[PDB]
């Protein structure tokens, strides 16, 4: 692959967080487990 | 002793029964040159003797040196040779070495040169003992600075054929690796064992972009006594992309033991938008 | 996200002021040199 | 140069030069470099 570098400005480049999930699923006729863990940050507004 | 130069010649003979000694020297001075010759001959028996030829020639801007010796003993032989051409701004070394005994003969080839401030080396070693050969090849272009290397070892036998080919260049900026190993074991001691070997490693290294491909194919069957046919199959591929733009990697460990097979699909992901991995374990187990 | 802080622009305007002053000083020096051309130096050297 | 020298412009020029240098290093050809060295040594030999 070719090299990629975002440009550098006098400002600060901090990408905002998206959302985090933990998809887990277990397939066995003895027991089936399909629990899930999900979490994210409020991106409705910068102040909140 | 004269104004032209020194002359020295010493000849000692000796003979009795079977052991006969014939030794002579040749030492003269001609202006700025030396003509050396010591013909040393030690004949003890017909197949049991020794020879030595030491001859030195001195001249400006050059060197002549001849070194050949002979040695035998009935069923045993050992011979060697050497060429030394040392000259300004260059180098030229060659010769021969060979040791043979009855059936098993070992032959070696060597030659050392240097020109344009670049070293040159090449070695060949051929071993043939009890019908088992050993073809190990080392290629030339061995200089030291931005040079290359290439090794070729070949093993052939009635129970194992081995073959590996390696080729790599240690360039200052880029870097390459070529590994290709193939083997096949044929063992019959207490059951049949097919030691089949499949190996391949490749790698390309360069600044801010690293990558590598490894593929392995290990399958070996064990046909023992009392229908103990054991099939061992281990197949994995190693791959990952290493660059600041993106980081990732894939690894598929595929193995099986007779009726019990396991697979794992291991993949790594790391980009500026997301990062994470995936797990998938499939197990097939028998019994109760 | 582009995080920006007032110290960034404070430094930027200080740097702008400094560059303006240095350009002014350089122009002053260049004008002073062009005022006394090399011919005057040559004539003074010959007189000495 | 002083008038054109700005923090944003200077960092942009630095990023440009590093990017082009990395691009040249990635596409760095051994035989091209060897021929370039041969050409330069021959040029120096002819000059001397």
């Amino acid at each position: 692959p070719e090299f990629q570098l975002p440009h550098i400005s006098h400002t600060i480049e901090v990408p905002t967080f998206g959302k985090l999930y933990s998809i887990l699923k277990i397939q066995s006729p003895l027991f089936t487990l399909d629990a899930n863990a999900d979490i994210g940050n409020g991106t409705t507004s910068a102040n909140e | 002793v004269s104004q032209e130069g020194l002359k020295l010649s010493n000849d000692m003979m000796g003979s009795y029964a079977e052991m006969k000694f014939d030794h002579t020297n040749s030492l003269n001075i001609a202006g700025l040159s030396l003509d050396f010759s010591s013909k040393l001959d030690n004949i003890y028996s017909s197949d049991k003797f020794y020879k030595q030829t030491v001859n030195l020639q001195l001249q400006p801007y050059s060197l002549v040196t001849t070194l050949n010796s002979d040695l035998k003993y009935n069923a045993l032989d050992l011979t060697n040779n050497g060429k030394l051409r040392l000259e300004p701004l260059k180098l030229h070394v060659a010769g021969n070495l060979k040791g043979a005994y009855q059936n098993n003969e070992i032959k070696h080839i060597y030659a050392i040169s240097s020109a344009a401030l670049s070293a040159s080396y090449k070695a060949d070693t051929v071993a043939k003992v009890q019908g088992v050969e050993f073809s190990h090849r080392l290629n030339t272009d061995i200089a030291g600075l931005a040079s290359a290397i290439d090794m070729s070892t070949n093993y052939n036998s009635d129970s194992l054929h081995f073959s590996n080919v390696f080729r790599s260049v240690m360039a200052p900026f880029t870097m390459t690796i070529d590994a290709h190993t193939n083997g096949n074991g044929k063992l019959a001691l207490w059951g049949e064992h097919t030691g089949q070997l499949y190996s391949k490693f490749l790698l390309k290294a360069e600044p801010l972009a690293f990558t590598f491909s490894h593929d392995y194919k290990g399958s070996t069957s064990h046909h023992l006594v009392s229908r103990k046919s054991i099939s061992a199959a281990l197949e994995h591929k190693v791959s990952a992309l290493l660059t600041p733009a993106e980081q990732t990697g894939t690894w598929k460990l595929k193995t099986q033991f007779n009726n019990n097979e396991y697979s794992q699909d291991l993949d790594a992901y790391n980009t500026k938008d997301k990062i994470g991995v995936e797990l998938t374990g499939r197990t097939l187990a028998d019994l109760t | 996200h582009s995080i920006n802080l007032p110290f960034f622009e404070t430094l930027q305007e200080y740097f702008e002021r400094n560059r303006q002053t240095i350009i002014v000083v350089l122009e002053n020096v260049q004008r002073n040199l062009k005022h006394i051309n090399i011919d005057q130096f040559v004539r003074k050297y010959r007189a000495a | 140069k002083l008038n054109e020298l700005s923090f944003k412009t200077f960092i942009e020029d630095v990023n440009k030069f590093l990017d082009m240098l990395i691009k040249k290093l990635k596409s760095f050809d051994y035989h091209q470099f060897v021929d370039e060295t041969n050409d330069k040594i021959r040029e120096v030999t002819q000059r001397l």
